[PDB]
């Protein structure tokens, strides 16, 4: 029954012991509505916003790819601009690919620059719950979004957090302090895998510094050359920190809004689940259970993964059935009730 | 941490007869410095003891159980990692 | 009655070469003066700033004469304090007999002018600040090196970023960077992490709405909390407490460069710390004749563990004496070169 | 209904091993009747009495502020005092300010110099209830009144109390007694946030020595200069002690007559509520529940905040008073 | 404790005092009103005040050679003892 699952989750998460971590996908801004409209729409919303904003590339990729997203388009544009004479596909005198890249990048940065509403935000509830627990095992948060909403709310709640960058308006990328891990217990870690809207590269070298949002320029979906390594690291070290948290004794993990559509994430989570049998994952789905074939396959393969959706509840690599927590506001309310 | 050209620390002074304990973990053989192979403390070799701004030089005179202090042998008779250094000169400013 | 420069230089070299004993610094307005990008220094001194305010702006000049009746030649801090006091009183415009709102316009104008004058970047990698930053990274000390500054610019921050020097100035956050006060007193910071405190504030300080919560970030137009102490009913108090607490550490050493000891609160705190802890030592470094510093000589005569270094005079252990000008360490660049040579 | 939280408060009072305290406002002595009249005049009564004894400054302050209180008037007078040529702001000849402040201080001095009545005072009942409990957790009470009625009540039963001061007619301010906080558990502690007419400063240095009430000078509403490296006239030490008491293991604390009209107190209360999750404030409201907007906002923001009023009760951030009644209830619970 | 303070007498053999250096180690400078003197050097002098008059002495041995017998058996890793030999005294 659902009630037994909820009670078990309450008495395993609310208990102070194993470390806690969350993953936040692009679906979280969908569940918050401002002026009867979502604050930030889904990925498809941004895609057809760009579309209504040169379809040739779109149908060129459509020949071998299904309904695309922005990340594929920008990766294709980057792959084009690696080649010097890349215009043979589209006319000559290369300017469109560049102009398209800037136009889309500042368009996205303008679309995402949104201010959080008042004190009713569920992020405030999550931050309050985080401040309500003083366990030695701190809570590290992984996000696939691009906005500043979560850390904005956390700062509005007066709580510390470390995101791998230290300094000022020209803060560099701290690298070693990531893996000495010599940080206060009260501090928490925030990792954004796909990047932020304020990171900017440098002409001298790959600095990926964090500070005041650079005019127009921004770094989204890191996929450039990685031969140099060390510099332009955050992507690899983000996955590395994810893998280290997946390993080690950690009998707790929560998911929220993840669509299980990332190959680089599905593979690493499967590897961690296979390597660590003691750890458990509580992946959810704010949709019908049938929309996630990859999640169903992963649940069938690895028993440690627990998949729950509106349609039914897959427990122990076996399909179940009912006889509420999908809503993210409902999730925040449940967290507040557990804390209180 | 400790820079290269490190041997040990002074543990006894008797006017002009210094006793040094080797702090090298193991492998007392060919401590490479500046691409050249020098050996850990040997009878005919020199050592350098920097004091703030001037460096005191010395020459090894005894290695082994002879250089061990008076009652250190009494406390344990199987520990021999000491050398006896005699001061020679100094280098000024 | 005669002192040898080489002995003191050797003493300082031995002191800095130590690792466990805590070290600190004070960077005053006289440090950026010793670095010049154009013919003039990249940042003027306090007197230069006062002259620029005076000649850049009869009613305006009344305030300068009004304050001069009970005090010597007014400076930027005195003028800003007087403007703050005027804004404290609602109907305070009768003293200057100029409406009741021109004070706010003058404050905005002077704040904008100061922000424009101070928001400069230090050119070249050969600056002494980079040398100090490199020296900090050279020796992995058991206790980190703290830095106190009374300036308004961000030269130290930029120098620290340029050479990949982690630090922590009491502010945590990426967008708003709210002031965290519990972690300062908890003090379980990373061992390698350094600390930097700006006692007089900088251009990155902005004051919020009626919430009044302090935050740091990108400077905004018509807003700069560059006020030295201003008034309240606060970061300044906890920073002073941090300095006093550090001064009580065993065998603690504090080094001052470019500071004229003109302030009163700082001198009182230093005297109290020196009296409380008999093992602390302070190196007062000057770049002028000691006769200009009456407060410094009075404190050096009163206290025994204070050492002063001037161009032609020095007071050591309550006994003023003469050198064997001399003491070229007073200049900031020479101090940085000495530190770099010590590290190498 | 009411029986629920009445039994709850009785049980938590019966729950030992946790610290207890109270907050005394001006309402509790005002509601005390002496000769069919209030023992201490309220804030409105005090302002009316002051006005009974140069309203240009009041009119000027009324432009940006509603009907003020004595604290605002005295703060404005002092603020004009620090400014040397502040007389030109309001008329001329800035000597009326000193005479006005001296007269106001004198008027307050003989206004609050009222002796406590006989054994019928509920203060005696509160002291007896406190002394009847042998719990190791001492009780530290902070008040806002400018009198010493509670001092007389506590001294009438030979109850040990410490107000941060010790000595004689020139008793000084022992600073580190709060620092190490090493006192016997039998003793109790007292703090006056705004002070009484007992404290008086010194000309040579800011010593705010306590002793026999000096003629002319009295210390009230500490807001003077704090550039003397603390120990000048520190209410900040009292605020820090309150923060420390909020930082110890969580306990449910009550208050009496607080109007939630102190921004400085409200800010530190919110900070303590945020820092300590289980911290509970049992502040009541001897008036209409809608007359306390700040209390309602605090209850809504802080779930642990508990608010009770004559017409309603805000429990668990959801809406749903006499000092003598509270004293009688405590006495009944003690037996 | 006051400045110009080194350690504490822990042995006496007529004219051969054995002294213990205190716990505040690593310093090895002991600044005294400006110039600092290295602690426990071979040729340095020491002063032992007894009530009203002072006793002077000259260091002779530093390190493991000055520590007594039983302490080495208790712990061989600690050598913070010096051997002071008396010379004279200063009267009233």
């Amino acid at each position: 029954d659902t009630t037994q699952q909820l009670s078990l989750l309450k008495h395993v998460l609310s208990e102070d012991k194993r470390p806690i971590a969350f993953i936040i996908a692009a679906g979280c801004p969908v569940s918050i509505r401002h002026n009867d409209a979502p604050l930030i729409p889904d990925v498809a919303g941004l895609t057809r916003k760009i579309s209504d904003s040169l379809m040739k590339i779109i149908q060129n990729l459509k020949t071998t790819i299904p309904n695309p997203t922005i990340e594929d388009i920008l990766s294709y544009i980057r792959l084009l601009q690696q080649i010097p004479m890349s215009g043979k596909i589209h006319d000559v005198e290369n300017s469109v690919i560049n102009a398209l890249e800037e136009s889309i990048c500042e368009l996205i940065e303008e679309e995402v620059n949104v201010d959080l509403p008042g004190n009713a935000t569920p992020y405030h509830k999550i931050a309050a719950w985080i401040n309500s627990i003083n366990r030695e095992h701190q809570v590290e948060i992984f996000t696939t979004n691009y906005d500043l909403l979560m850390e904005q709310a956390l700062e509005e709640l007066n709580v510390p957090y470390f995101d791998g960058f230290v300094g000022s308006k020209r803060a560099f990328f701290d690298i070693r302090t990531i893996e000495e891990n010599k940080l206060p217990s009260r501090w928490s870690k925030l990792w954004k895998l796909h990047g932020s809207i304020n990171w900017q590269l440098d002409k001298q070298t790959q600095t990926i510094w964090r500070g005041t949002p650079s005019k127009g320029c921004s770094l989204i979906h890191p996929s450039h050359l990685k031969y140099d390594q060390s510099r332009k690291m955050p992507y690899l070290v983000m996955m590395d920190q994810l893998k280290l948290f997946l390993n080690q004794p950690s009998a707790i993990l929560i998911t929220c809004g993840y669509s299980y559509k990332d190959q680089h994430i599905n593979e690493v989570l499967s590897q961690g689940l296979q390597t660590n049998p003691n750890a458990l994952i509580y992946g959810l789905q704010y949709d019908v259970l049938e929309n996630y074939q990859e999640a169903k396959d992963m649940a069938l393969k690895r028993s440690n993964l627990i998949l729950l959706a509106k349609d039914r509840a897959i427990i122990g690599k076996k399909e179940g059935e009912w006889k509420k927590l999908g809503d993210f506001q409902h999730l925040a309310s449940f967290l507040e009730e557990i804390s209180q | 941490t400790e820079a290269s050209t490190y041997i040990g620390t002074v543990q006894d002074v008797n006017g002009a007869n210094i006793r040094v304990v080797l702090d090298i973990n193991t492998i007392s053989s060919l401590k490479f410095v500046d691409g050249q192979g020098y050996r850990i403390g040997q009878i005919g070799s020199f050592v350098r003891i920097p004091i703030g701004y001037i460096n005191l030089f010395g020459i090894v005179s005894q290695v082994g159980a002879g250089a061990v202090p008076d009652k250190l042998l009494e406390v344990e008779p199987y520990g021999h990692r000491w050398i006896s250094v005699q001061l020679v000169g100094e280098e000024g400013i």
